[PDB]
């Protein structure tokens, strides 16, 4: 059996020889709840409700039309408009269902109840049944009539059914909808980088363990944890997300003064070599020194610690987002070159770093780091062990980016800065064991 | 600590390559401040770095326990726009091969952004720190101003005869032969520069072969680069055993055969 | 068997680009001629005059090339089709120039298979007709009056112009030889008569079985106007208002919708699936078909299955173009665009000659087609050989790594060598595409580069990959295709891919590697393009020789 | 309040003077065990596994891979299969995981531990998980390696991921992908007519009450039963789906032997007349009688009874599912001629069943009525009131189809004959109270 | 069938977010001069011309004659700075009852680019490659007539 130290996000023990199962995605409730807390919770963006029905711009993209205006003012009623969405929501008196007035009435804060996800077969009921309350409580406090209620109904949910997503609308979720899954068990991979900064409020190690958890939940729903397969990818959670044993910390601070790509690598080599999980298996007549991994998921867990803190320390001195691509090929690359063994996810980190380098710097696609998620056609390819990285270095940006967080994500960023699974990932997950 | 070996081989060219990797490159010209910005074209000569956001320490940052124990490189500090050196080099014997640039920057560079490609390799990083890093090369035995130039567009060349003075083909001819030395007189998208940049002399053909990273059959032959083919069988091999199982025991897998390697 | 020859293959189109060149000179003289030198230029800036001219808005000019050059700085080199005399400029082969390219993804794209035994079960069970030889004959009257566009039930119908139609029709096929014989020839794809060699039609006729289906293709013209979707939906409306007629049911009663739903779906064979939203696409579009099926449409297997090799980088050739130039170049990017990415792979023979050399190398060490082990060992070797092999001619021969300027190509083309004698030696597509992956590697550290910024992105998943049996991860390589998640974006791999599926049951002297209706389907020689001899069709294509189905002549002025 | 009484598939009274809520999808504990039922279990058809490979007839559609047979007797092992995929699957001992054998070892029932449901965000992790067991149980168990395995893949997952589907594979969910989704919450819409009917085991008063369940389930998902029209849809569950005060029973038994459409929507005007829920309004000179309802949602739902009864009393004479279409357009059609008021779901039953008419007897598409559900684009148009009937009309068939139950859902029936809340699902929901 | 067709190979794509990357990112300044230069640039590279690479291969320009690339804006300033050619002119088009000012009060002081692609390539593909088309040829424009690296972040 494998255990771990687990410890937070400043270089402290947590938790002693704690069995890997317990923070297992299908076990620890702290990461059961942080997939439940991203299933129903949901923002309402009042204010752009309030300027979509003042400016008949129902849809975005520069829609107008013309004298369908309805002059509302919700966000001037944002504590009576929260407490009707609560009444229409909430199942049981006592239950989860939570809606907070944010920013002075700009936005609701609504944490749709449990019992609503249960009930369905999807995550979609927080979106729909805040959408549909918020719809009646603006009907009802400004005395909505039949023709002018299905523009203001625009105004909440943007042109669904015309679409299948409510594009342009105002209510928002870090979820994506289902029919934007790349295949089977993506939902919890289509979490846009830029979403995942704000999650963490910046700190990048909380960046990496609330991304890596996420990520390694959608391999599970994938069935590509089962087995086998289940250590390979709890060991990569808990060495490149979870910070076990501090390895992903103390690297990073070991080689954040003067360090490079090129030193992580030799310090993960080190660590693997004196630790037993690779030794010398032949030697070459020039000297050169082919390695063997001893124990081949632990050998890939420590190659993707080193990804995390080599994306640390490049991304942190450059303080910008964009080198994670180079530090994620390149490090994986060099670190087959060092040793004969092959990198982290058998190459599949090195690929996907070739993908969305090349993304990330052309014409064809992609965008800034920013943009990408686990369910992205090109950042899809390892199971969990890229995107982590990909947050903290938009976490870690220090305002290189066009299409910045808080540019894409600043409501996620009040929505969830007071949700202690968002606050404290590390320190939630080690409680829950 | 750990010491590095960072790559197999036993020929001049692997020695050469370990070179580039390692850093430790010798010093073959000297190119001025002002040249190097005037062929990189970013900023004038003398004019301040101009800026993408305010210095880190003006604006603050967000609590974070990585940003305090990653130190941020002077560019970073500063605030600098993220800039790029752009390279070609020649498939006859130019010093330097794309992938080992990448690992030049990688190993020996901090807060950098470099790119592979067949017929380019970039660096971006903060304008202050990528020029510390194009002045490392491109006055290295990493270069041969004949074999390679900045080409930040247009690059066309690396895989193309040479031209009868043995310049890489440049279709937009920013560098030339004036009297043994290459000059540059236009930026490296292409810009005429009111000043010509003198880059020294090519190398010989033998100083090149002698130089380079690249095998191919009238320097080094690949073929006869055994521990480097062996290396190459090894990584795929075991790739392709632990994407069938992560374990030991793929490696013997039906279907693995009697794989064999030369040199171990 | 076949016995590799002294003069390298690619050596006649070399000469014939540069005739009196000393083939080992790495120097060149640069005359820097611009466009001038180039009739196809010459001839495009006056096109572009013209139309500047006509419309009143700048358009093309030589001129607007940045850094104050146009095209031309170096000498502009035309092409020549492999296997073929015809060298032609490059701009012919690009896909929004060239008919016949554009008529192969027509003619697939229109091409839906339908099955009638359960159209024929319907109207036993439910109206109690009786299915006879006799009332097979009038549907197939019945629907090939139809399917065009033409009415057969209603009164004060209009209907599409049978001249714009020309190429739409739908023939039978059957394993059962007795029901094939009683039905006109000119409605049935003849099974033994097009798949004569080494006993293909009786595989044929048995994976098919004493099962009935149409091979139906819908108006180049539709499929013009609207999309790949069309197809399935397009047949189903005519095979039912066929079967309405033919026996005598009600226009539109029950049972009607029981035939639409088997000629929708139930018994529906699509070229292609549809595909996820980021790149949402109808059915029968590019990214949805599987290496396998593409490697099917291609009919040189059945022309001449003892040379293996042939047949492979015919299918290489449609592949390529398809998915690089058509899908990836246009589909999912557009403008200028990736002829060349494709053009390596098909013109100069130098796929040619690197693979022959391999099938040389395996028919020596191993033995003959498709006796290989099938293991990972076996793999590298022929990986290897053929990749070192294909690099030294790179090096050997200056105008030849001119020709395959971009790294991308030159990898394409070394790993396909590579992967296709690997395929032709074992007879198995999942050690060939081992091989795939061992050649890019192998590659890579030769020359310290191998293709543009993000070409290895499936080849560094790749090799872990190949033997994977993860949800998203394992495939066999018949049955992936262009929404295989690694292989969703990038050029220079799709097109070999179907290539070398192709070439591991040619090895195994298979009669198809995938679907033996698909295989059939296309064998008919009254589609407009010629899938038995890829290479020879572009040829006609980039020489303008080639008549595509589709066009508007009739209906507009002059 | 509202109150209901409760009564079986043979018009015996349960319980009485039940509250409404009581049986709401948000509350009542069946409803959420029939919901998770149906998301977690799954059926595999080693049959089709054997055969696949030994005919290398991967992906299906007439696909053969000449060469590429692999030869394995899954059947003769599936006890042994089955026991494996347990232990990959379950996730704690004497959890709900369930594996079980059927048909002599030609098909395996699968019902996943709801924790994997739980740690995801939709349902698919059942169809992933048993997948992925399958495919490594089958790999151990015949000693398959590098080359074969993924060729025995395909034969499990289809051409999954070519494909957005398992298209061609051996697992069987009676949900589809989410993909597959026309919306937001659509996935337990999408529930094919002929699976319904086998759930059912093709007794209808169970069809009708199965169906109209996890329609309204995805009601509620859409988020389309808040506030008042959780009243709306609550009523029309009750009185359509779950023979409430046994009403949809008697009116089919006294129309069973001489009844029609049209006196289906002569005895539910009466009693709707009788029962106070409509009264008279005026009366036109010529001496029609214009009605006015008294509880708009009440009427609503003895219209959804109506419709409901009007299907057994037609398609049961018939004996015969292709008059489901009609009874439900003319049931609603003229019981609004007979009144003046709004007939089933103010019309979204009757333009449902004109277009579903049209489907099921034209050129276009659609097919017969097995084929439809309450996603499918023709009939998705009813919150609910449709699709029950539909099922019940496919359950009553005698056999006049060519897309039957027993040809596209005969493992559906085998998978769940055994599980309580398919065999009595009204007896599950009244105890559930 | 040309109706859909002009229908189909349209996309209308705004100018703002990609002159406010050029500022922020490489400190460069937009000028109608060098709009005019990009302008000049999209019209050739957009009907499927090179701009950038050598021995690229490229459309027949008379296949492609119906392909073009337009801008317009709610800012007159701008609009008359820029060759009539390459602009939309709301005020010309919209003369009646004051349409043109409602028009630019609903976009604003914006630049957008109606972008037309070629009727051929709709035809062998689909809309589907409309957005992409167009995006790819902007990309290469703004490359050229900015002097930016061909390919960086
Ligand atoms: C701007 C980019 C970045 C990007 O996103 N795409 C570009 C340009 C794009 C344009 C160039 C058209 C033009 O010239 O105006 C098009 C034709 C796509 C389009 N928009 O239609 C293209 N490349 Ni590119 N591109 C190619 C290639 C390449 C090779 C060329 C290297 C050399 O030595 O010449 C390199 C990548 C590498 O080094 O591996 C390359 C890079 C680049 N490619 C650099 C420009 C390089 C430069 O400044 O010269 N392409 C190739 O390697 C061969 C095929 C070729 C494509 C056209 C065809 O297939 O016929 C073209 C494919
Ligand atoms: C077989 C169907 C059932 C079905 O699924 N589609 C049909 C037939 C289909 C075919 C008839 C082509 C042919 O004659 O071969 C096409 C053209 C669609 C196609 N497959 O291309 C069509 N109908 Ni229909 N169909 C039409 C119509 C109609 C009207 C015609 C009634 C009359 O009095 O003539 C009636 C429906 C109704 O009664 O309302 C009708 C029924 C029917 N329509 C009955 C055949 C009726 C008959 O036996 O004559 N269509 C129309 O109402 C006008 C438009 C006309 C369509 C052609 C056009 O738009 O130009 C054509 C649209
Ligand atoms: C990545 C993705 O683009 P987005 O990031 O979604 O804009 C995708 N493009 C591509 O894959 C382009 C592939 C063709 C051009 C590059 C070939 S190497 C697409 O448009 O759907
Ligand atoms: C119903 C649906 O068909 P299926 O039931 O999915 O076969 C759908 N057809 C249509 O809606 C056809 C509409 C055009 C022909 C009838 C016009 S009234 C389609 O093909 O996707
Ligand atoms: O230069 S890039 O590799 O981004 C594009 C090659 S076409
Ligand atoms: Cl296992
Ligand atoms: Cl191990
Ligand atoms: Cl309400
Ligand atoms: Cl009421
Ligand atoms: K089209
Ligand atoms: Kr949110
Ligand atoms: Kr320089
Ligand atoms: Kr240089
Ligand atoms: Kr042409
Ligand atoms: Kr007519
Ligand atoms: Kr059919
Ligand atoms: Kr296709
Ligand atoms: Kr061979
Ligand atoms: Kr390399
Ligand atoms: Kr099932
Ligand atoms: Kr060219
Ligand atoms: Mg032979």
């Amino acid at each position: 059996a494998d255990t771990i130290d687990l410890y937070d996000d400043r270089g402290k023990k947590l938790k002693g020889d704690v069995d890997l199962q317990a923070v297992s995605p299908l076990k620890n409730s702290a990461i059961l709840s942080m997939v439940n807390t991203v299933k129903r919770t949901v923002a309402v963006n009042l204010a752009g409700i309030e300027k979509a029905c003042k400016n008949a711009s129902y849809g975005g993209q520069s829609r107008n039309i013309p004298g369908r205006e309805v002059d509302i003012d919700p966000t001037a009623k944002a504590d009576k408009i929260a407490a009707r969405v609560k009444e229409l929501i909430q199942v049981e008196k006592g239950d989860d269902t939570e809606v907070t007035v944010l920013g002075g009435g700009k936005f609701l804060r609504v944490a749709a109840p449990t019992r609503r996800i249960e009930a369905g077969a999807e995550y979609v009921a927080g979106m729909t049944c805040t959408a549909a309350a918020l719809t009646e409580a603006l009907r009802e406090e400004y005395n909505l009539g039949l023709y002018d209620t299905p523009y203001v109904k625009n105004a909440v949910w943007g042109t669904y059914p015309q679409t299948m997503d409510m594009k342009g609308g105002n209510v928002l979720s870090v979820l994506s909808i289902p029919q934007n899954d790349e295949g089977l068990g993506f939902a919890l991979r289509n979490i846009m980088a830029n979403h995942l900064a704000m999650l963490s409020q910046r700190n990048a190690m909380n960046c990496a363990a609330i991304s890596s958890i996420l990520e390694h939940c959608g391999v599970f729903e994938m069935g590509q944890a089962i087995g086998l397969f289940e250590r390979y990818q709890l060991l990569a959670l808990a060495y490149q997300g979870l910070n076990a044993n501090n390895m992903v910390y103390e690297m990073t601070k070991n080689n954040g003064k003067t360090g490079t790509i090129g030193t992580v690598v030799q310090e993960t080599v080190g660590r693997a070599l004196d630790d037993g999980v690779i030794s010398v298996d032949k030697t070459m007549p020039s000297g050169y020194k082919v390695y063997k991994a001893n124990d081949v998921c632990m050998w890939n867990a420590y190659c993707a610690a080193g990804t995390m803190a080599a994306t640390m320390v490049n991304c942190g001195a450059l303080r910008g987002a964009q080198a994670v691509s180079s530090t994620l090929l390149y490090f994986n690359d060099m670190i087959e070159k060092e040793t004969s063994l092959p990198g982290c996810d058998w190459g599949r980190v090195e690929g996907t770093a070739v993908g969305f380098s090349f993304f990330s710097h052309s014409i064809y696609g992609g965008g800034g780091p920013g943009v990408f998620n686990g369910n992205h056609v090109v950042t899809r390819h390892s199971t969990g062990m890229a995107i982590p990285c990909v947050a903290v270095a938009v976490a870690l940006d220090a305002g290189t980016q066009m299409f910045s967080p808080e540019s894409t994500s600043a409501i996620v960023l009040d929505t969830f800065q007071d949700v202690p699974i968002m606050m404290n990932p590390l320190k939630e997950v080690a409680a829950a064991v | 600590a750990y010491t590095p070996q960072y790559y197999p081989g036993s020929s001049h060219v692997a020695v050469n390559r370990r070179k580039h990797m390692s850093g430790d490159v010798e010093k073959l010209r000297t190119v001025s401040d002002d040249d190097l910005v005037a062929a990189l074209g970013h900023r004038a000569p003398g004019a301040d770095y101009p800026s993408t956001h305010p210095p880190l320490a003006e604006m603050g940052e967000p609590d974070c326990p990585v940003r305090q124990m990653v130190e941020p490189t002077p560019g970073a500090a500063a605030g600098d726009r993220v800039r790029y050196s752009q390279f070609t080099d020649s498939m006859y014997s130019a010093p330097s091969i794309p992938y080992f640039r990448s690992y030049y920057a990688a190993i020996n560079f901090r807060g950098v952004d470099p790119g592979t490609l067949s017929g380019r390799q970039i660096v971006e990083a903060r304008e202050r720190d990528m020029e510390a890093q194009c002045k490392a090369a491109i006055e290295s035995e990493m270069t041969c101003p004949a074999l390679a130039g900045l080409r930040g567009c247009t690059v066309h060349g690396h895989s193309l005869r040479l031209a009868e003075d043995g310049m890489m083909f440049d279709m937009l001819q920013r560098t030339h032969i004036e009297g043994g030395n290459v000059i540059e007189d236009k930026d490296q998208v292409g810009v005429p520069i009111d000043r010509k940049v003198n880059l020294g002399k090519p190398m010989s053909d033998a100083e090149a072969k002698k130089r380079t990273t690249i095998y191919r059959t009238d320097g080094v032959k690949y073929r006869d680069e055994e521990e480097v083919l062996d290396h190459v069988h090894l990584v795929h091999h075991r790739r392709t055993m632990y994407g069938y199982r992560p374990e030991t025991a793929a490696e013997t897998a039906p279907g693995v055969g009697p794989v064999t390697y030369h040199t171990v | 068997a076949y016995k590799y020859p002294s003069e390298k293959l690619f050596v006649e189109a070399l000469k014939s680009k540069f005739a009196g060149l000393d083939l080992s000179d790495q120097k060149v003289k640069y005359v820097r001629a611009g466009y001038l030198q180039n009739a196809r230029k010459r001839e495009f800036q006056a096109a572009g005059e013209r139309v500047a001219e006509q419309r009143g808005m700048q358009q093309y000019d030589v001129n607007v090339h940045l850094g104050g050059m146009t095209l031309g700085q170096r000498q502009l080199v035309p092409y020549k089709l492999s296997t073929r005399p015809d060298i032609v400029e490059g701009d012919d082969l690009h896909y929004v120039n060239n008919p016949a390219m554009q008529q192969m993804w027509d003619d697939m794209k229109r091409t839906i298979i339908v099955g009638m035994d359960l159209a024929h079960e319907t109207l036993e069970k439910r109206l109690g007709k009786e299915v006879t030889p006799e009332s097979i004959a009038g549907y197939m009257e019945a629907v090939n009056h139809t399917m065009p566009g033409a009415a057969i039930v209603q009164e004060h119908m209009v209907e599409t112009h049978p001249g714009l139609v020309d190429d739409c029709y739908v023939k039978m096929f059957t394993g059962d030889d007795e029901l094939a014989d009683e039905i006109d020839s000119q409605y049935v794809i003849n099974i033994n008569d097009l798949f004569d060699k080494e006993g293909q039609n009786e595989k044929l006729k048995a994976a098919i079985g004493k099962t009935t289906w149409q091979a139906v293709h819908i108006p180049t013209i539709v499929v013009r106007c609207c999309d790949g979707g069309n197809t399935s939906r397009w047949s189903a409306m005519q095979i039912g208002m066929s079967f309405i007629a033919a026996y005598n049911m009600c226009a539109g009663e029950a049972a009607v919708a029981d035939l639409a739903f088997a000629a929708k779906h139930a018994a529906a064979v699509q070229m292609a699936e549809m595909l996820p939203a980021r790149r949402a696409r109808s059915p029968n579009e590019p990214g949805g078909l599987s290496f396998g099926y593409c490697a099917d449409m291609v009919q040189t297997l059945r022309v001449k299955p003892e040379d293996p090799v042939w047949y492979t980088l015919e299918v290489v050739a449609c592949g390529t173009m398809l998915y690089d130039q058509i899908w990836l170049g246009s589909y999912m990017s557009g403008g200028v665009g990736f002829t060349q990415y494709a053009t390596a792979a098909y013109t100069n023979d130098v796929l040619d000659d690197f693979t022959y050399y391999g099938y040389d190398y395996a028919l020596n060490k191993y033995g003959d087609d498709g006796t290989a082990p099938n293991d990972l060992a076996t793999a590298t070797d022929l990986a290897t050989e053929v990749t070192l092999n294909g690099m030294e001619c790179y090096e050997d021969y200056p105008t030849l790594l001119e020709d395959h300027f971009g790294g991308s190509q030159r990898a394409g083309i070394l790993a396909a060598a590579s992967a296709c004698t690997t395929g032709i030696a074992t007879g198995n597509s999942q050690v060939a595409l081992s091989a795939w992956y061992m050649s890019m590697y192998v590659h890579k550290e030769g020359w310290g580069r191998l293709g543009f910024f993000g070409y290895d992105l499936q080849d560094q998943c790749g090799a872990t990959n190949v033997c994977s049996y993860q949800g998203d991860e394992g495939c066999c390589l018949e049955l992936r295709g262009a929404n295989y998640p690694n292989y969703a974006m990038n050029v220079g791999h799709q097109g070999e891919y179907a290539g070398f599926t192709g070439s591991a049951h040619a090895g195994a002297h298979d009669a198809y590697c995938c679907n033996p209706l698909i295989k059939v389907c296309f064998a008919d020689p009254s589609l407009v393009f010629d899938f038995s001899y890829i290479r020879k069709e572009y040829a006609k294509g980039a020489m303008r020789t080639f008549r595509p189905a589709g066009e508007r002549s009739l209906v507009i002025p002059a």
